């Protein structure tokens, strides 16, 4: 809610007190996250007598969820002159905050259901309930709406019958000259704690303005569909770096560029897909960092790891990899007797990944988004960090034959175990998972909002009330009525549950979700894992085959040497050069699945498991056969 | 290439087949229903060798006799995935410790994704595995067998990760062997039937020469004595005799097998050559018009 | 010196080693100069911590043994293990009594109150048994904890007992009408470890704020006083820097002896909020500790298979 | 009773059996409870000698072993057999780490000094090799010997190196040196076992007869004694019927047990030069004995396809 006023900001903030004083709609076009949201809620605390309800539009949208709404909201009413809508609140004003408007799917004819049915109850006041086919007006219902622009890839052009009866106000990004005081007086808030830091403390936020200008000038929505910039990740980084010098008290210059840096690569290089992007991106960190911070401790401030743990100190300090890695296997020995005995293996990408799972995993409404072949170990590290975090897991189990129902149900036991019981849920539920656009809808819908609306009704209804109200007996809050008991039942579900979904990556897959769910790509962070790199694979070989006998002391090194590892040590021992053979093996199968595919043969996937079994079936074999000649 | 490349030495007059493949198990697995073939005798060896459960596309059938005649002592029971009494059936497979071969895995049910992935909960020494609702006590003698019928089926990642994939293609050597089999049952059956005869003979006096080396280390292994002074290591000597003289039997067998293998193949070698061309144009003939 | 003024100090009077798994329990004899520890490798290692060397084992469980106990007399003890068993053996003949049966899962912690006619059992079933220790039958059941109980541990009349769970809650029941008389929910992460107040610092609490008064360590790095009969969190002291696993009041009634999994015993003042000692314990995580009632010995038994005993000064 | 006096007593507290072949060299565990044999028929097995369980057999060796020598970690396992190889193994892993080649004939010693870096190993060959442990690389060689050199042994500190032989000669080296420091030719047959003295016999033997000293036993039924420093026996005990196998020092430094072919485990005292207690172990054959440096068992292997444990008193 902390919003410094700029000039765009106080502009649109009496545009909009003038379109909105009337009960007139109006509609906030922009770029994602330019502070369309932000200047809508500064409008709507101007007036007390405006009550807000949010609503986020898919692809699969239909005016079934103003429905909805409508029945939770408000109430119909017998009237001489017909049947009315009003809301609850007697005297208020109801406003429908649709985020989403571009977004519902243009038919094969031209036109779109819930935008005409908007454009019947404003240009009429009202609509026709179906039941018994009636007209009900509208008592006191206004509407608001954001969009991207019609010329994004995932957003179509609204009707001229529909703009005739509401303005449009473009808002943009606020820009460089506007972000550097924005988060200049971010800044001087936050560096009070440490009253030593404050003179570099205007430089560094400019030195958050530059990179963000690089990240605007290569990553655009062409190269990948999930590159979206917008303030929503300044505020991500000042809070990052609220939250790192909160508990510390004691830093010098070089920790405080440390810690910009971590989070920044924690910001710009979880999204990014190639390898490639993520070396441009920490060598423009080195550049930044060397332009706005010039005679500081170059080895001391920046290396190599750069990782932040609390998992060893109660403090958010720096940690070598070494501790931390044998902290994990003493971890990893205690976790195999608790929850599932599933052997898991290491390296460098793995604690990187499990630190960022935990970063994200350890703030309320926390929602992450992996993106990773199968079998790359995307929820066995999720499984191992909400275990150590304490956090209960809960699986769908899906099987044949699963209808809407039966997730509305899932969802019902799990929200009723977060939100009424407080138990911290992680609710963990993979791609495959998805069958119907209904469990789309309602997923985003509750990684939005953080309430479904109409997924308790009758006798379950007041089930829900006598268990928050139980809960919150027990919590010690006094609370009442119906929609209180919701708010606070809303709020524990914020709090306490966290979501995480896992898919593969696709070029048309990835395009598609980007359109038919903003939730997934607007309020989770997203983590992309990727395929296992020959590195990766290189120390599951050397980190296996360390057991076994394999060492030749008379081993002649090959002068054509074939090397797909980079940074193999020479002269390599038998180990180095079979280990380095194993990954060939993988690249080039790798490379056979495309050349199978360009001929016309249907091609598999090929997985980590796979490499695992290879590796796996070395051992069992090389035992075997050195026990049968002995 | 890249092993040579790389100067790490292997065994290159060594077949991939018979480095990884007995001699009596191979014996045993031309028992049960399989061809003689290199390609279905690997593909037996990574049913031998299995480490995640497989998945066996075959498009003729027979891997499905193959499986059943390999556990025949181990009551495998036959499901399929859209069978009714499918989860009642893998929950009795659980509880008994029996084999267990699921047929039609096009029609895949995430359901198995637990017992596929190995997730397995160890209540002390007993081993408990959550299926659907249910905690099964799973005995460690329990394996699945992914069965397809059609060649032509693409398969979800997810599935694709867990399983080992065992494809049962037609091969030219095989299709060879079964054609010309066929084409000596018709014609030449006295032929037929002794050239059978005979090389189940090669198979078992092999098996006898094999069991003589055998017998022999495993009793001079052992002896704790003087051999000479010991008059049982007499009668291995006779051992050593009698199986010396069926070993000297078997040449007569080879050249009887000689003879015959030779007039078959001027009969009708280039018959089984035909056979091969107008079946390879047979399965190349989709490429034109996908019907 | 006095009994009041018993410290811990660096270095260690004896490092015992022999065990072929992490040590998981280590507790002392009432009456005579022994010390017993058990471990993960399925035995019990009976010591003298005077001396500093090996005494006696004992070899009758299969799995990994839990927790052991004592009661008042010490000729008595009561082991778990995770083959769903309860060995109930003798101390002066060393042979194994009793094999309870019954629990369905891992029995994780047992206790004798020191009447010593029966016997307090913790689970991953999320049940507590109350077993006969004259039939060998589970007689009680104490049900309603939601998930893994950690350990559980009686009070010193044998009215109250107290289970720390995988629920994140502390349930202190009552042993006579089977009812949890407090719920305690204000821990975020598991609660791994508890203890009970003694006479002695009855009132030194009070200075820090009747009764009864309960110690709990859990994994949130944190080490909580509660009151039952209040219910509220009497007082929080954080400094450990990892999972707390062995919490016990010191024997002076003043200082608070807990040990964590960042590889250090702590001696901490509750008056002044803040841990006054910390010591360099072992390499790996120590998983428990005990404090001897009348002479100046710390026994702390860890991960890495060695039991240090520190000569209190 | 302290372990200072500990005599072994009749009948034996064990006797384990299930080897196939002649048992070599025995030898205890420096931390654990359990103990390790080798037998001939290239079947190193672990026995657990406090309840007389066997535990395991590694199987690596594709001839028989001689001498099997642990580290004072018990981490590693140095064995030593007639197929040209020396074998590495992880004792906690229980599987082989590498192989050594480099010898040309039956291995009949090997050992590792107490700087836990490398290996001894004593050969029929006539000479000594070093073998580097972590890179797997034969680094040095002493050479010197005209016979089959039996068995070696490096002093405490890690800097001697002493090696019996077929020569009738006893010869200490310096580790890197490479010089024979003492040739040592008293005895009138083949010297078949030496043991290195410790440093509480190193008064006692001074007394008897500063330091640092060493035994030897050999086939002329004769165990003598010298002083490393000067060169001479100083001291010999006469009393076998046969050829003494394996001699041994006591861990406090007194006695001194010995094994030898006549079926007798003798006790001797330099203060007395007699023996006191002659103990009929087997039926047959005794190679090798072991002393445990705090329990009070002394292990007994011998040709008879026994393993004898018997309690020290
Ligand atoms: N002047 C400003 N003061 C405070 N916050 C700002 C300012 N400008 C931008 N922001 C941040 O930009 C972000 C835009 O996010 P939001 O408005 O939620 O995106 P959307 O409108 O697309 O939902 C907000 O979270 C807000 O914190
Ligand atoms: N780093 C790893 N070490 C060991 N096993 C792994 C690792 N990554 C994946 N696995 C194996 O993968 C299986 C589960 O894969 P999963 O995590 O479900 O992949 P995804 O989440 O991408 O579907 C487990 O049985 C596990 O043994």
């Amino acid at each position: 809610d902390v919003v410094v006023p700029t000039l765009d900001t106080v502009r649109h903030e009496a545009l909009l007190y003038t379109w909105l004083a009337e009960h007139k709609p109006l509609v906030l076009c922009g770029p994602p996250g330019s502070g369309k949201t932000m200047t809508l809620f500064s409008a709507l605390r101007a007036l007390p007598d405006m009550e807000v309800v949010g609503l986020n539009f898919s692809s699969a949208t239909t005016p079934e969820l103003l429905l909805k709404t409508f029945d939770h909201y408000c109430e119909y009413r017998r009237t001489p002159n017909g049947v009315v809508l009003a809301p609850v609140q007697l005297g208020k004003w109801l406003v429908l905050f649709c985020d989403e408007i571009n977004l519902p799917d243009m038919d094969k004819y031209g036109t779109q259901r819930v935008i005409s049915f908007i454009r019947q109850m404003v240009e009429h006041g009202g609509f026709y309930r179906t039941s018994d086919q009636t007209w009900v007006k509208l008592e006191r219902i206004q509407f608001v709406g954001a969009c991207n622009p019609p010329t994004d890839p995932g957003r179509k052009p609204l009707s001229h019958r529909f703009l005739r009866h509401v303005p449009v106000v473009y808002v943009d990004y606020p820009g460089p000259a506007s972000l550097t005081q924005i988060y200049g007086t971010f800044n001087r808030a936050m560096l009070r704690l440490i009253p030593s830091l404050r003179t570099y403390a205007e430089p560094l936020t400019a030195a958050m303005v530059e990179f963000y200008t690089m990240s605007q000038e290569r990553f655009t929505q062409d190269t990948q569909p999930h590159y979206i910039y917008s303030p929503r990740e300044m505020t991500r980084w000042v809070r990052g770096i609220f939250e790192a010098l909160r508990p510390l008290e004691t830093l010098p210059v070089e920790g405080l560029i440390r810690i910009w840096a971590h989070e920044a690569l924690r910001l710009f290089q979880d999204r990014l897909v190639e390898d490639e992007e993520r070396r441009w991106t920490d060598e423009n960190i080195d550049t930044v960092a060397l332009k706005h911070f010039p005679n500081i401790d170059r080895e001391k401030a920046m290396s190599r790891p750069i990782l932040y743990s609390n998992w060893l100190s109660k403090d958010y300090i720096p940690v070598d990899q070494e501790e931390l890695r044998d902290y994990v296997k003493a971890r990893l020995k205690v976790f195999y007797e608790e929850e599932l005995d599933v052997p898991l293996v290491l390296f460098n990408e793995v604690l990187d990944h499990v630190l960022r799972i935990d970063r994200i995993f350890r703030q309320p409404q926390g929602h992450l988004l992996l993106i990773g072949v199968s079998g790359a170990g995307k929820t066995t590290l999720s499984r191992f960090v909400a275990w150590m975090n304490g956090l209960s897991v809960y699986q769908i189990k899906v099987h044949r034959k699963y209808t809407g129902e039966d997730f509305d149900e899932d969802l019902r036991t799990v929200l009723r175990r977060s939100g009424c019981k407080n138990e911290k849920i992680a609710f963990i539920m993979d791609e495959s998972n998805v069958l119907d656009s209904g469990f789309l809808e309602r997923m985003n819908t509750l990684l939005a909002n953080g309430e479904v609306p109409g997924l308790f009704e009758g006798d379950e209804y007041a089930t829900l009330m006598t268990q928050c109200k139980e809960g919150a007996q027990k919590e010690g809050l006094m609370l009442d009525s119906h929609e209180e008991l919701y708010k606070w039942f809303t709020s524990q579900v914020i709090r306490n549950l966290h979501v995480v979904f896992t898919m593969n990556p696709s070029s048309e897959g990835l395009k598609d979700r980007a359109a038919t769910s903003p939730a997934l790509f607007n309020r989770c962070v997203l983590n992309w894992f990727g395929d296992w790199s020959t590195e990766a694979l290189y120390q599951v070989g050397k980190e296996f085959t360390s057991k076994m006998d394999l060492e030749k002391p008379n081993y002649i090194v090959p002068d054509y040497m074939p090397v797909v590892y980079d940074k193999l040590p020479q002269p390599p021992s038998h180990r180095e050069a079979i280990v380095n053979s194993c990954v060939f093996v993988h690249q080039t199968l790798h490379q056979a699945n495309a050349r199978l595919a360009k001929r016309g043969g249907r091609t598999m996937a090929i997985t980590p498991r796979h490499y695992l079994d290879f590796i796996n079936h070395y051992a069992n074999l090389f035992h075997e056969k050195r026990s049968e000649l002995e | 290439h890249h092993l040579q490349q790389a100067n790490i030495q292997f065994r290159t007059d060594i077949a991939r087949t018979e480095y990884l493949s007995n001699a009596d198990e191979r014996l045993r697995w031309q028992a049960s229903s399989l061809p003689a073939d290199d390609l279905c005798t690997e593909n037996a060896i990574m049913l031998k060798r299995f480490n995640r459960y497989p998945l066996i596309i075959d498009p003729s059938g027979q891997a499905t006799e193959f499986i059943m005649n390999e556990y025949k002592d181990r009551k495998i029971t036959r499901t399929s995935f859209l069978d009714d009494a499918f989860r009642k059936n893998l929950e009795s497979a659980l509880r008994f410790g029996n084999p267990l071969l699921v047929q039609d895995v096009e029609s895949y049910d995430p359901v198995l994704n637990p017992v596929l992935n190995r997730e397995v909960r160890r209540t002390g020494g007993r081993v408990l595995i959550t299926l659907g609702d249910q905690d099964i006590d799973l005995s460690p003698s329990f394996v699945i067998f992914l069965s397809t019928r059609d060649p032509t089926v693409e398969f979800p990642p997810d599935l694709c990760s867990r399983v080992t994939f065992v494809n049962f293609t037609v091969t030219r050597s095989s299709l060879q062997s079964q054609c010309l089999n066929e084409v000596l049952k018709a014609e030449r059956p006295d032929v037929d039937e002794k050239r059978s005869d005979l090389l189940k003979l090669q198979g078992e006096f092999q098996l006898r020469l094999r069991q003589l080396e055998k017998s022999l280390l495993q009793a001079l292994n052992e002896v704790k004595g003087r051999i000479l002074d010991d008059d049982t290591i007499i009668t291995t000597l006779e051992n050593l005799k009698r199986e010396a003289a069926e070993v000297t039997r078997k040449v007569e067998e080879t050249d009887i097998v000689m003879q015959e293998v030779e007039t078959v193949s001027q009969q009708y070698l280039p018959l089984s050559t035909a056979c091969s061309s107008i079946y390879f144009t047979m399965e190349s003939l989709k490429q034109i018009h996908f019907l | 010196r006095d009994p009041k003024e018993w410290i811990p100090r660096p270095p260690e009077k004896y490092a015992l080693s022999g065990h072929r798994s992490p040590v998981t329990r280590v507790i002392f004899h009432p009456v005579f100069s022994v010390m017993v520890s058990a471990s993960e490798d399925a035995t019990i290692k009976v010591w003298d911590y005077e001396t500093g060397d090996f005494e006696r084992t004992l070899k009758g469980h299969t799995d990994s043994v839990q927790d052991i106990s004592f009661d008042h007399s010490g000729k008595l003890l009561a082991s778990c293990s995770a083959d769903m068993t309860i060995k109930l053996w003798d101390f002066q003949g060393f042979e194994c009594i009793r094999t309870m049966h019954g629990h369905d899962h891992n029995v994780s912690s047992v206790a004798i109150m020191p009447n010593g006619d029966h016997i307090v059992s913790a689970s991953r079933d999320k049940t507590i048994k109350m077993w006969e220790v004259q039939t060998g039958y589970c007689v009680k059941t104490f049900t309603g904890h939601r998930e893994w109980v950690r350990m559980v541990r009686p009070n010193q009349d044998g009215t109250l007992i107290a289970s720390c769970s995988n629920d994140q809650t502390v349930r202190v029941w009552v042993v006579a009408t089977k009812e949890c008389k407090a719920e305690l929910r204000e821990h975020e992460h598991v609660v791994e470890c508890i203890s009970w107040a003694p006479e002695s610092s009855y009132s030194s609490i009070s200075e820090a704020t009747p009764g009864p008064f309960l110690l709990s360590g859990s994994r949130d790095k944190t080490i909580k006083m509660w009151d039952v009969s209040t219910g509220m969190c009497l007082m929080t002291l954080v400094g450990h820097d990892n999972w707390v696993r062995g919490v016990l009041f010191h024997s002076g009634g003043k200082f608070i002896l807990s040990c964590a999994d960042d590889k250090t015993l702590r001696v901490w003042d509750y008056k002044n909020k803040r841990c006054m000692k910390t010591l360099n314990a072992h390499e790996h995580f120590v998983t428990s500790l005990d404090f001897h009632k009348t002479a100046p010995y710390v026994v702390t038994g860890s991960v890495d298979q060695t039991v240090k005993v520190w000569e209190c000064r």
